[PDB]
């Protein structure tokens, strides 16, 4: 199956992106991130079709805790904006 | 810094081989070198399992996370020498890098 | 230094949290891939001519890395899984178990 | 091709070898090499037929001492003795 959606991409970025956008034949994604000491920062990028289930899923417990969300729409992750449970 | 391919330049002469190799002097092999981190995003070429662990890593230390390794190969042409000493014209599989990913 | 080789891994889909996607099963083999690629790479490695040389130019130049420990050979699980709209779908995943590693 | 060459095989064994011999399609081996307390260890096995041009060759200027002796006969690295090249140098 063919690459057919674009997505942003901010720190996941393949190194021949457009504008910071990536295309793929499977999802958006949008990551919120906490390290070990406090700052807290932003992903987003692409999600190869294949395994898209298990990135796509949301886990439970990490070692500093995280979220992730996808969507199937051009550009459609701006508009995700996840939150730490 | 993730996964990705890297310049890398074999000079038969550095290392040697310049008299048993009569050709190519050397050639551009590159190879991949950088983080396989989470989410693996698609220009990683994951396998499902390389996914799998991965996950599996950031709850359980003790496993490492996904390699990052050549993806895709390319052959070369050389003219050698016989393990008689003589020109001969040989087809190297993979020897060239043409993409990384995660594994 | 121990030698690039298949571990055991049981993966609980408990522990890493898709018990509320995954139906069945509730865990399998997956096994993984871990240890050094000396040089010379044994037969058993499945080395490519990448790796050797690789191996080859690590040894004279500390700045490039040595060959990855990895899986050359992968098998197919099938599972059960509630999807979106709460279907209940048997699918097969490719590249799931390991069932051979080496150097590359 | 298939394997068609036994050898003996002393750090380098398959994980499935028995009575430390391997098969391959290659070549056997058997190198010595310094470790960095000037402890030399003598490995041996089974090299696969792809790469083993290089691989029987070696770099003549590794970071550790070392040397690799190949031969295609069934069991034929119990005959091979490598040694270390001279540390000559300036
Ligand atoms: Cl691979």
């Amino acid at each position: 199956t063919l690459p057919f959606l674009k997505c942003y991409c901010s720190h996941h970025c393949p190194e021949d992106a457009i504008n910071n956008t990536c295309i793929t034949n499977g999802h958006c994604f949008t990551m919120i991130e906490e390290d070990d000491q406090g700052e807290t920062t932003l992903t987003s990028g692409c999600l190869g079709l294949e395994g898209s289930d298990f990135q796509c899923r949301d886990t439970p417990i990490p070692h500093q805790r995280r979220s992730i969300e996808c969507c199937r729409t051009n550009l459609c992750n701006q508009y995700l904006q996840p939150t730490l449970p | 810094s993730s996964c990705k391919r890297h310049p890398l330049y074999v000079d038969f002469s550095d290392v040697g081989w310049n008299d048993w190799i009569v050709a190519p002097p050397g050639y551009h092999a590159f190879y991949c070198h950088g983080e396989c981190p989470f989410p693996l995003a698609d220009h990683l070429n994951s396998t499902n399992h390389a996914i799998v662990q991965t996950l599996v890593n950031s709850v359980n230390s003790k496993i490492p996370k996904a390699c990052c390794v050549p993806t895709e190969l390319s052959a070369i042409s050389m003219l050698y020498l016989d393990e008689n000493e003589k020109v001969v014209l040989k087809n190297y599989q993979d020897m060239v890098v043409e993409g990384c990913g995660c594994r």
